[PDB]
DNA sequence: GCTTGACAAAAGTGTTAAATTGTGCTATACT
DNA sequence: AGCACAATTTAACACTTTTGTCAAGC
């Protein structure tokens, strides 16, 4: 508890700490926040809020007194926001009272409203590539799939269909053809067979694929993902790539950026970030599946090295992670800070222009009762049993 | 922490009926399992008194009480109280009954 | 199929016209009370704001219906109507229940329903009668086979009644209360006569 | 869907412009005149030519037909204002029969020679009878308007003060702020106190609602009630201890008899006595029944 | 925890005297769909000939009394709120107005 | 330090109960006890069984 | 065939209710979203607590408060408008709507 | 046994005032 | 939102008669 507390935090111990194995960029989770948050501009453009050193003041009152009194035992928490015009530009800098923070016990523990709570640490299988090929009995066929579930995302199906074709799926909805996608990716049936030589199925589908241009294979998408809607040419590329590749409704975490290529041996050297996909992704998943389909032991994708043919679990911790404290403290703060954003966009227009200030565009009100409902209100955050020092700890 | 046993106590306030919960009295609630069983035993009376007298006849509960304290023959088992309930929600449920 | 239904209403000397609505009951109030706690925030019964709805909606296309108005918003509120009724009965049946504040759906009628098993026989869960007693259990080797232990304490709570009518049967308690309050007070005597009890 | 069933509903109609006001207010007001001189003939004016009357009730109806169509033209700016006051109390196709309504009433008391848009003039009805029916029906409970105001302005100035003081202000600031009595704004908040639910769990294992824990405080002892009775009985025993007028003037004294007490008026005249003569009676009764020998019994049923 | 409640009514406790009773009048008032409803009043209680009654409109007396049926008008009229903003002459100038308008329509 | 038991009284704490028309019983209770009226209710904490 | 319920229960008939028998039942048409005084805390008329359809809430207490004795009963205040008599028929009394 | 005259407190009585509450009203344009 | 006004409610208070009280003697 000590350790996701403080990196949450970020203190300087959790500094040194995670800097003692590598850690190049130590970024506590309120940074993230932060980076992830700013900067904040209206959707004219014409205006730029941003956010800087999130910093704790000391609490308001000792442990003891804070249980005796029953004052929930916190401290305060300022920020060095900004806010600049961007049609003029110019900074509005203030060291924004965020609110007073609870404080973890000397012994990980949390004191509300003198009360004695106790947060727990959840368990969840990441989002991640996740294989199987549960055989068809009725046809005696493996039937080898895929869902890549992202955070904050959708769904998408690489699946073996009966027939020797694609079971191209995505996003809930019913069925597709490879030869879509890839034409939709910008990709030729000579790319493809190019790319894909030895891929049987996907000669055959490409045989099968009955559409030719990329645009055909968009509209189709686009009524298809929309149906009951005029197609549109531009929303070729203007849907899509905000459907899974605008890394601003399509977002599966870090870590799970990082499962994908430590799956995939894609991005073999890099620190990990653009939770975003790339066609470079889907193409090396697609080669990977029709591979386990196909007989095979390990395949190295063009600048990844090859990964063991084989199959995944939900069960076994490789895919099942754990949801941290503060794991889950960001997650609120992520969707305090959402309400909080888009009212401040809100405003943002609304705020009279070259006279208004942060401190007039900020509202603490729903992170605040997002903390309360969250410390209160849960049954991840539940009452310490005391009745011993063994069971409690 | 756990030894806990009633007679009378404090009745509700949507039906009638005397706190349940053993951090007020409460007490043990006679439901399914042991009815059905006393149809196998047979026995009727008894389980037509906990179902009337102990559960739900509002004038019946303080006749039985002034009965015992006059040490004399027990009131018969009024109508339920639920039961009546019900059927009202089935009339105002549009419905002819009767 | 069809047949089925055509001969239970020939045989029967009822009518499917009754099978519209046109006028609507209420429940008595005292089962939907608006019940209150100590200081003015009283309690309510999930049935009044149907009810609300139903009157606002009525009297409002009543008025209209008085003015004289653009029939479409008069079909517009009829469908409004309806719906508040077959939410009323049964809300969540057709199209999505109705809604306040708290991430949680909706009870109709349907729903106050005692036994009310749809599909699944659940377990049953009545009433939770009166008079008795719980507690761990323990031997009594020494026992007899008819016989059996009991905390002297709890039984004491137990036959209170029949105890305080014997005792004030003896000379010990004037009246009932005096019987009620010695108990609470336990004068030993009260074990004596308890025994016989 | 009911709300884009009429969503579609209402789209199928398009908007209008100046002169589409111009005339249909114009014939609207031609018709209403029309019927007006209509209902002069109604009482015996005239055998009404046949022309006139044919042109006169085509007047008429034509004026309720572009009445009709004004209406129709401008729900979709009805949609477009009520859409923003939702999620929050009352339902929204309530909130659009409302603001239908007030459409009518504006559209109603429009003018057209003061030479505006039609909307302009519209909102203030929309609006108000879109909050005035918000306030009408958002509680169950229900409150005078000026009492929401109140409410509402309090509200503004508490979240007004918290950004201020950055915290929660006090009662007594509030009550300093808004110019009033703390305990008034006390009543106030508490008057804006909204009720609860009886039909969630407070378990975090769902199964035992809210009101299965609610002590009814007004509910009977019952062992009071024979308590009660065997008061009486041994009353009347009490009551037989002594002579007849005494008890027969208690009785009637107290309504022991008719549960109406009655005056030294009405006993001395039934006894046909003077008050006064009651007034040693009852002196000597209650020094009577005031005796240790005779309360021995009677003091345990207090 | 401990909640009570207490609905807002007072509830005594005497004995039924079946025998010995306030007696009492008994009205008869009919409706508009001749529904005739019948109310035992007090002995002394002024019989008012309206009233609500159990079929939920309102009710009057059996007997012929009529003290004043109405006594008010309706609230408004569109005409009125038109009749208060705009003239007769102005009304009578769009009537003619449209007269000559429908005129030189397919009368020409 | 006061040693207790249940039902005992734990802290005096009373509200008026508002008013109502006596029973004449007690009332006649009242007038051969001279006892008051007191129409504040008695609403204290007593400890809860055992 | 009794409502008062006493004993004698030989069959048990349902049936679809006819408007006249709903009709038949409540003792009067509510027409007041309505429940109680914010301030008074007491029910109103035409409200979905009128003790003139429902009945007193209050043992033989007409609503002006012209009667208060058990005396009185099988009767009304014309002022109250509702019947002094036992507190609990609102336990038993339906109200209806006519649409 | 009991009545008398007188006596003040109290229950009404009624008018007036204050407050309370339902209702109506607003005119750049904005679908 | 806020103001205007309007009916509606009630409470306040000034006065009156009524009832309980006394002290009296008879
Ligand atoms: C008026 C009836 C209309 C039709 C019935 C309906 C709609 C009910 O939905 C089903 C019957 C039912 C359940 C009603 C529950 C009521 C009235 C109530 O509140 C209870 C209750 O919840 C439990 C009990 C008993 C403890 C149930 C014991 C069952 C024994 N069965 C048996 O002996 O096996 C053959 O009595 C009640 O009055
Ligand atoms: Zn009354």
């Amino acid at each position: 508890q000590t350790d996701s507390f403080e990196w949450l935090i970020g203190s300087p111990r959790w500094r040194e700490s995670a800097a003692e194995r590598g850690d190049v960029n130590p970024v506590g989770g309120l940074e993230e926040v932060l980076y992830e948050l700013s900067p904040i501009e209206d959707f004219s453009g014409s205006m730029s809020l941003s956010f800087s050193d999130p910093r704790f003041d000391d609490v308001k009152a000792p442990v003891d007194e804070c249980k005796d009194k029953d004052m929930t035992y916190a401290a305060p928490l300022f920020v060095t926001a900004e806010f600049i015009n961007n049609n003029t530009g110019e900074i509005k800098s203030q060291t924004v009272f965020m609110g007073d923070f609870p404080m973890m016990t000397e012994k990980g523990t949390f004191i509300i409203n003198g009360t004695e709570r106790v947060v727990v640490s959840q368990l969840v299988r990441s989002p991640g590539v996740y294989f199987d090929e549960t055989i068809d009995k009725s046809t005696d066929k493996t039937l080898h799939s895929v869902k890549v579930i992202p955070s904050r995302g959708a769904w998408l199906e690489f699946d073996v269909d009966k027939r020797d074709t694609v079971g191209v799926r995505i996003d809930r909805k019913r069925r597709q053809p490879v030869t879509v996608l890839l034409k939709a990716l910008g990709w030729t049936s000579e790319q493809i067979v190019e790319r894909f030589g030895f891929s049987e199925i996907m000669r055959s589908t490409l045989e099968k694929d009955n559409t030719v241009g990329t645009d055909e294979a968009l509209l189709d998408i686009y009524r298809k993902l929309r149906p009951g809607e005029p197609p549109t040419k531009e929303s070729a590329q203007t849907l899509l790539e905000n459907l899974f590749f605008k890394e601003k409704r399509y977002d599966l975490a870090r870590v799970g950026r990082y499962k994908v290529n430590k799956k995939l041996g894609l991005h073999v050297g890099e620190p990990i970030t653009s939770s975003t996909l790339t066609e470079e992704d889907v193409v090396a998943t697609i080669e990977y599946l029709v591979r386990l389909h196909e007989g095979q032991t390990t395949m190295t994708v063009p600048g990844g090295v090859e990964v063991p043919v084989e199959t995944d679990d939900i069960d076994h911790f490789g895919n099942r992670r754990l949801r941290t404290v503060g794991e889950l403290i960001q997650n609120q703060i992520r969707v305090g800070m959402s309400r909080m954003e888009r009212v401040v966009r809100e405003r943002m227009t609304t705020q009279d222009v070259e006279a208004i200030t942060p401190q007039t565009l900020i509202n603490i009100r729903p992170v605040v009762a997002a903390i309360k409902e969250f410390f209160g209100t849960s049954q991840l955050s539940q009452f310490m049993d005391q009745n011993n020092p063994l069971s409690g700890l | 922490d756990k030894i806990h046993a009633r007679s009378t106590g404090p009745y509700s306030m949507i039906t009638q009926q005397p706190l349940g919960g053993k951090a007020q009295f409460g007490g043990q609630r006679f439901g399914e399992m042991e009815c059905w069983a006393m149809q196998a035993y047979g026995a009727a009376y008894t389980l037509q008194e906990l179902l009337t007298i102990k559960s739900d006849d509002t004038v019946g509960r303080v006749k039985v009480y002034e009965a015992i304290v006059k040490g004399e023959n027990i009131p018969e088992p009024g109508i339920p109280e639920s039961f009546k309930v019900l059927l009202k929600e089935l009339q105002s449920l549009c419905l002819n009954v009767e | 199929k069809r047949l089925k239904v055509v001969a239970a209403f020939q045989q029967s000397g009822n009518s499917p016209m009754g099978m519209v609505l046109d006028a609507v009951p209420v429940i008595p109030p005292e089962l939907r009370p608006m019940v209150q706690l100590d200081g003015g925030r009283f309690a309510t019964s999930d049935l009044n704001d149907l009810y609300r709805r139903v009157i606002n909606r009525n009297n409002r296309l009543k008025r209209l219906i008085d003015l004289g108005a653009p029939e479409i918003i008069v079909n517009n509120e009829k469908r409004m109507l309806q719906e508040s009724v077959d939410a009323l009965f049964d809300n969540g049946r057709r199209g999505r229940p109705v809604t306040g504040p708290g991430n949680r759906p909706l009870k109709s009628l349907s729903d106050l329903l005692k036994g009310k098993q749809g599909r699944f026989r659940q377990n049953l869960l009545g009433k939770r009668v009166d008079y008795s007693g719980r507690s761990v259990i323990v031997v009594g080797p020494q026992l007899k086979l008819h016989q059996c232990g009991l905390p002297k304490l709890m039984a004491l709570e137990l036959f209170k009644p029949f105890v305080m009518k014997r005792l004030v049967d003896l000379n010990h308690a004037q009246n009932i209360k005096s019987a009620k309050r010695m108990v609470e007070r336990q004068r030993p005597q009260v074990w004596d006569v308890l025994e016989e009890v | 869907d009911s709300v884009r069933a009429y969503l579609k509903q209402i789209g199928k109609v398009a908007l209008l412009n100046a002169e589409e006001e111009v005339e249909l207010a114009k014939r609207i007001e031609a018709g209403l005149y029309a019927t007006q001189l209509m209902t002069e003939l109604s009482e015996r004016g005239e055998k009404l030519p046949a022309a006139q009357r044919r042109d006169m009730m085509w007047i008429c109806r034509d004026g309720d037909r572009a009445k009709n169509h004004l209406l129709e033209a401008n729900l979709r700016l009805v949609v477009s204002l009520a859409k923003r006051y939702t999620g929050r109390g009352m339902a929204f196709l309530d909130l659009i029969q409302e603001g239908n309504l007030g459409l009518i009433r504006a559209v109603e008391k429009f003018d057209y020679t003061k030479g505006y848009k039609f909307s302009t003039y519209a909102t203030w009805w929309i609006r108000q009878a879109i909050t005035r029916a918000m306030a009408d029906q958002a509680r169950t409970i229900r409150i005078p308007v000026h009492m929401v105001e109140v409410i509402n302005k309090l509200g503004r100035i508490q979240r007004e003060l918290l950004q201020d003081l950055g915290r929660e202000p006090t009662p007594e600031e509030l009550a300093k702020e808004m110019d009033i009595t703390p305990e008034k704004v006390l009543e106030i908040q508490q008057y804006a106190r909204e009720p609860i639910s009886l039909d969630q769990t407070i378990g975090d294992e769902g199964d035992s609602q809210l009101g299965d824990f609610i002590e009814d405080s007004e509910a009977v002892v019952a062992v009071d009630a024979v308590s009660f009775t065997l008061l009486q009985d041994q009353l009347q025993s009490v009551l037989d201890t002594l002579s007849e007028r005494e008890a027969g003037v208690v009785r009637l004294r107290f309504g022991l008899t008719d549960g109406q007490p009655r005056t030294l008026d009405e006993i001395g005249q039934v006894y046909g006595v003077t008050r006064e003569r009651i007034r040693q009676i009852e002196s000597k009764t209650m020094s009577k029944l005031r005796h240790p020998s005779r309360s021995q019994v009677l003091r345990d049923y207090l | 925890r401990v909640l009570r409640g207490s609905r807002l009514g007072a509830v005594s406790y005497e004995t039924d005297r079946n025998h010995d009773l306030a007696p009492r009048q008994i009205a008869r008032y009919r409706t508009d769909n001749g529904e005739e409803f019948e109310v035992p009043f007090a002995d002394d209680a002024e019989i008012p000939g309206t009233w609500l009654c159990r079929n939920g409109m309102e009710g009057t007396l059996i007997e012929g009394d009529l003290p004043e049926p109405k006594k008010v008008k309706p609230p408004r009229t569109h005409w009125d709120m038109l009749l208060e903003r705009r003239s007769i002459e102005e009304l009578e100038e769009l009537l003619k107005e449209r007269l000559e308008l429908i005129r030189s329509r397919r009368r020409g | 330090g006061a040693e207790v038991r249940d039902g005992d009284i734990l802290v005096g704490k009373v509200t008026p109960k508002g008013e109502t028309e006596l029973t004449p019983e007690e009332r006649l209770l009242r007038a051969i006890f001279g006892e008051k009226a007191r129409e504040v209710r008695d609403t204290s904490l007593k400890v809860p069984h055992g | 065939g009794a409502m008062l319920d006493v004993n004698f229960f030989d069959e048990l008939r349902i049936g679809l209710a006819t408007a006249e028998d709903i009709r038949q039942w409540s003792y009067g048409e509510v027409k007041k979203p309505e429940t109680i005084n914010y301030r008074t805390l007491k029910p109103e008329k035409d409200g979905l607590f009128c003790e003139k359809i429902f009945g007193p809430t209050r043992d033989w207490e007409c609503y002006c408060g012209k009667y208060k004795r058990v005396r009185f009963k099988g009767i009304i205040c014309e002022r109250c408008g509702v019947e002094v008599t036992r507190a609990k028929v609102r336990r038993e009394r339906m109200g209806h709507i006519e649409l």
